[PDB]
């Protein structure tokens, strides 16, 4: 449940970097 | 036939259950601010979780909710700044007393919704005859706190407050908003300020009038001072704090008030020290200093260290255009002292940022022998929101709690210290501020 | 010598900038100079002796400083 | 909320809304009149002008005490909500023990039934492992440090770029 | 024992706040 | 847990460890301690160095109590979170996000000639699809100007590149009309006002908008995470989830001596107990002190 601590700044301003849709519903499905 | 613990436990298993829709939800809210039940947390919550949880709103569940957790209280930022999209979604289906409680409400949690007070201050003005001056009053103070400068209401209630004569505690809650909103309006100001004298049937109101007056300056009202001398007793020591705060800065000259309000404020820090967070004991030694008033020995030294803490822990997060201010500022003094290049410029600059005898650091102290006198820069974060641009009265609190550790506090405002040509004249100005404070330098 | 500064100087710059530069010649030696502007130098100064340069200019401190802090971040 | 706040007896609910509690106030113009009636036990007072503004000098102040954290809480449900999603899809699968008779064994092809029988194992497979609910909390676990570090902006926690893209056309259009 | 307090829950548990803390105490001497 | 500039930043906080270490200097200070100089040293680039490792022992225990909006349509839990990031970086010592960044851009381009410099010094800083439509811009006014455009403010080549750069950023839906008349500013309140209503609007579109991408962003991970996890068998799961618990807490049981290692395992212990006081009582929750 615990998470690996980082301690770096994010100096950029960037778009938040969308994920791709899965298949899973789709494989699911078939 | 009368049991309040059985009823809160119907309340508890009414809101426990998992369909409760949302006038389920308001009702048990109301009920639970009717029978005062700050005792219990827990059935707060459970109602506020279930007024997160319901999607179903109307006008009426919705205002009742609204008026039910401002009138019991309890804050929670999340479900209520949640409850704004049903706000803005039922906005034109308001009644206007509805939309007095909602925006007042959501104003008073600090939501910031943009949206909400724009398409509330538009109905607000483009139907201005439908409001009783309660509901302009509770308008007002949901668009100041919820951090909209709108002075287009601040307008149209200034001409609706000039033209009624409104209530003691429409007048109060008007003067809070327009002392969060820093306007200082002399023509609406007075016309509040007349409707204190039909005699009170709060202290609060009184006490944030009293807050409200101390934030512009206009002075002690001795219709409020009075009132809030008699009934010191339905005040929290948060509150009774801002209330002598705002004596103190409006200049009362009244002791007994600041005894009535210290033998509340005193016995609570006794008790407890760290229940009051350091701005209202940083507002404490101002009223505490200014008025002369006197507290216990524990109490002086606490808030006199507390000043300090406030003090510098807002210098440490300054604004960034105060900063480039007191720098120029500082600049400014060097080269009125005598500094002709930028090398003294620099060092005279960096020896003027003596410590303070309270822990604290000033940033422009200039000592000669025993006469020390420091220099002030406000920038417009104290200033009036109006073309005069007055200085706010915090200022003057913070230069007359200067002023009794020995210095002779030169406030150098801003709206006049960036409307010079150049170094030269910005020179000249300071030490014509410098010279009409103390003239010995 | 040649000495690059960010704005043109003051009789007090120039004295204590003299004084400066007298620790990069280690003998009786005297500094003429050719002083020039770059405000690109963020204060400061970069002197340039013909086959040695000494870079006391703040933006070379501040891009030191930023090489500084960010590589022991690193290192933590 | 603020330190002084002005509501109390005042535009205030006259009923309530829903059958499940009945309140009703009978307010005059000094104090108010309510009984507020809750099923088997209902309770009645006499509530002052100066106590329902007395009742926001002190607040609650409530706040969430969560597992791990209210982001990661956050984070979790939204975890179990897509696992509902998949679970409400694994839950209109056609019922493949209705076809496990010898009569149905004996009728088809080798092939096929050995397909079918993986098929059921299949299904096995991911009932119990979209059932493993003990698995989400891990899982947020993972997209809590990158969004953590994404906030911790030299800038600001709440920057992005369209307000950085208006910055900049507010900056470069000035004069430089 | 159990029903510990309410503002030692309120405290968000796995954020780092000592990994920062512990790069300043090590880093702005270093810098000094 | 309190070294006086620590506590400076936070008193204005309303988070839970730091409102109690400030309780607790608080009250130490109650009982006749005495408070502590602060320091009139540590020059310009030690302070800030200093504000941002201070600022961001705000920043990051605040992100964690605010519960992320996920899978919530419409406009309210979005401006609850984006209110809430505002709120933070208020108790932080922030500025307003357009102020800051805005700071940003003039720092990091105080000493640029040419308006290509000032986009290859900003380039970290603006998206790159607008750097990309400054940059056609500024080409386009070169091929004509023949010089490299000065960042100068009056010059003809920035005056038809500023008179381009307005038509591709209200191209992009920026009005920079009312950005503009809003940070310069007007005489009369009553038409100064009247366009911070619109710059007000302008910019709860702007933070709502980046508020709601975060939350895509966070969201399609972590459906992206779930879909890759509900294909593994449950053996992998648990002994894949198994191992990176045991490997994080072998990390934190390694380096002792440190204070973040002996609060990560508090923090266990902490989650341990309320597993077993939800075990005790589990309709009514964890049982919390009244």
């Amino acid at each position: 449940y615990l998470a690996p601590l980082r301690s770096d700044f994010t100096e950029e301003i960037t778009a938040p970097k969308v994920a791709s849709a899965s298949n899973l519903v789709n494989e699911w499905n078939n | 036939e009368n049991d309040v613990p059985a009823i809160l436990k119907e309340i508890d298993s009414l809101v426990s259950r998992e369909a409760v829709s949302a006038k389920e939800v308001s009702d048990a809210a109301v009920a639970l601010t009717y029978l005062q039940v700050k005792a219990n947390r827990r059935l707060w919550g459970k109602v506020l979780e279930k007024a997160g949880a319901a999607q179903d709103y109307d006008a009426a569940s919705l205002t009742n909710l609204l008026w039910a957790i401002n009138t019991g209280g309890v804050e929670h930022f999340k479900t209520v700044a949640e409850l704004a999209g049903p706000a803005v979604s039922l906005l034109p289906s308001l009644s206007p007393v509805q939309l007095s409680i909602v925006v007042e409400a959501l104003g008073g949690a600090g939501v910031k919704n943009y949206e909400l007070y724009n398409k509330a201050s538009a109905v607000v003005v483009s139907k201005i005859g439908e409001f009783k001056p309660a509901e302009i009053a509770r308008v007002l103070y949901g668009v100041a706190f919820g951090g909209v400068n709108d002075v287009a209401l601040a307008k149209a209630a200034g001409k609706v407050f000039a033209s009624t004569e409104v209530d003691s505690r429409t007048a109060a809650q008007a003067l809070y908003a327009l002392a969060k909103l820093g306007r200082a309006d002399k023509a609406t100001v007075d016309a509040l300020l007349k409707s204190f004298k039909k005699g009170t049937e709060s202290a609060s109101d009184a006490a944030a009038a009293s807050f409200a007056l101390g934030s512009l300056s206009f002075k002690a009202e001795k219709a409020i001072v009075d009132a809030l001398k008699a009934s010191a007793g339905d005040l929290a020591p948060a509150q009774a704090v801002e209330a002598a705060y705002g004596l103190a800065l409006s200049g009362a000259t009244d002791a007994e008030a600041f005894k009535a309000l210290f033998g509340v404020v005193a016995p609570a820090i006794e008790k407890a020290p760290d229940a009051l967070e350091v701005s209202s004991l940083a507002q404490l030694h101002v009223a505490s200093t200014i008025s002369g008033a006197k507290l216990p020995a524990a109490v002086g030294s606490f808030v006199a260290k507390a000043f300090g803490l406030a003090a510098d822990a807002a210098r440490l997060k300054r604004s960034s255009a105060e900063s480039a201010l007191v720098a120029d500022v500082a600049a400014a003094t060097a080269v009125a002292f005598g500094a002709q290049y930028r090398p003294e410029v620099a060092s005279a600059v960096a020896s003027y940022v003596k410590t303070a005898p309270d822990g604290s650091v000033l940033d422009i102290a200039i000592t000669k022998g025993d006469a020390k006198v420091l220099v002030q820069a406000v920038p417009s974060s104290l200033l009036t929101s109006t073309t005069p641009a007055k200085p706010l009265g915090h200022v003057a609190a913070y230069s007359k709690v200067r002023e009794a550790q020995g210095y002779a506090v030169a406030v150098v405002p801003a709206n006049e210290f960036e409307a010079l040509p150049d170094q030269k004249a910005k020179a000249q100005y300071v030490l014509a501020a410098i010279k009409k404070v103390a003239p010995s330098f | 010598c040649t000495v690059i500064t960010a704005e043109p100087l003051d009789k007090l710059e120039r004295v204590e900038l003299t004084k400066k530069a007298e620790k990069f010649v280690d003998a009786g030696f005297k500094l003429v100079m050719q002083e020039k502007i770059d405000k690109k130098l963020l204060g400061g100064f970069v002197i340039e002796f013909s086959d040695r340069r000494v870079d006391m200019s703040t933006a070379k401190k501040v891009e030191e400083f930023n090489n500084f802090v960010n590589k022991l971040v690193l290192s933590i | 909320l603020t330190t002084f706040t002005f509501s109390g007896l005042q535009d205030a609910p006259v009923a309530a809304l829903s059958g499940s509690i009945k309140l009703n106030v009978a307010a005059k113009a000094g104090k108010a009149e309510v009984t507020v009636a809750a099923g088997a036990a209902k309770a009645a007072t006499q509530v002052s002008a100066a106590a329902l503004r007395k009742l926001s000098g002190s607040k609650i102040s409530l706040a969430e005490v969560a597992r791990i954290s209210v982001l990661h809480s956050s984070i979790q449900n939204y975890l179990l909500s897509l696992s509902n999603e998949r679970y409400q899809l694994l839950s209109q699968w056609p019922d493949f023990t209705t076809m496990y008779g010898k009569d149905f064994y004996y009728r088809a092809h080798p092939e096929d039934l050995k397909k079918f029988y993986d098929a059921a194992d299949e299904y096995y497979k991911l009932y119990e492992t979209v059932t493993e609910f003990d698995s989400l909390s891990a899982l947020a676990s993972q997209v809590v440090p990158n969004y953590a570090a994404r906030r911790r902006s030299t800038v600001h926690p709440a920057i992005g770029s369209t307000v950085a893209d208006g910055a900049f056309t507010n900056f470069l259009l000035s004069k430089q | 024992a159990d029903a510990k307090a309410l503002d030692e829950l309120r405290k968000p548990k796995f954020s780092s706040k000592y990994l920062i803390q512990h790069v300043s105490q090590k880093l702005i001497p270093a810098v000094k | 847990a309190v070294s006086k500039k620590e506590v400076l930043y936070f008193l204005s906080s309303k988070d839970a460890e730091s409102s109690t270490a400030v309780k607790s200097y608080l009250k130490s200070l109650y009982a006749g301690a005495q408070v502590e100089a602060t320091e009139t040293d540590a020059s310009e680039l030690i302070a800030q160095l200093e504000k941002k490792y201070l600022s961001a022992q705000v920043v990051e225990p605040g992100v964690h109590n605010i519960a992320l909006p996920l899978g919530e349509s419409g406009s309210a839990p979005v401006k609850r979170y984006a209110a809430e990031l505002f709120n933070l970086g208020a108790q932080a010592g922030f500025e307003c996000p357009f102020i800051e960044v805005s700071k940003k851009f003039g720092q990091e381009t105080a000493t640029s000639e040419t308006v290509k410099d000032v986009l290859n010094k900003t380039k970290s800083y603006v998206s790159a699809d607008y750097n990309a439509a400054l940059n056609e811009v500024l080409s386009s006014v070169e091929a004509e100007i023949n010089g490299p455009v000065l960042f100068d403010g009056k010059t003809e080549g920035f005056k038809k590149f500023a008179a381009k750069a307005k038509a591709v950023a209200v191209s992009r839906g920026l009005p920079a009309d009312t950005i503009l008349a809003y940070c310069a500013g007007s005489a009369n309140e009553d038409a100064a006002d009247k366009v911070s209503k619109e710059f007000f609007t302008w910019f709860e579109s702007a933070y709502t908008a980046d508020a709601a991408a975060e939350v895509k962003a966070i969201e399609a991970e972590a459906a992206s995470i779930l879909d890759r996890h509900l294909a593994k068998p449950v053996a992998q799961i648990r002994k894949e989830q198994a191992s990176a618990y045991a490997s994080l807490l072998k990390r934190a049981e390694t380096a002792k001596g440190a204070k973040w290692a002996e609060k990560y395992l508090e923090d266990v212990k902490a989650v341990q107990w309320f597993d077993a006081s939800v075990a005790e009582a589990p309709a009514s929750g964890p049982k919390v002190a009244a």
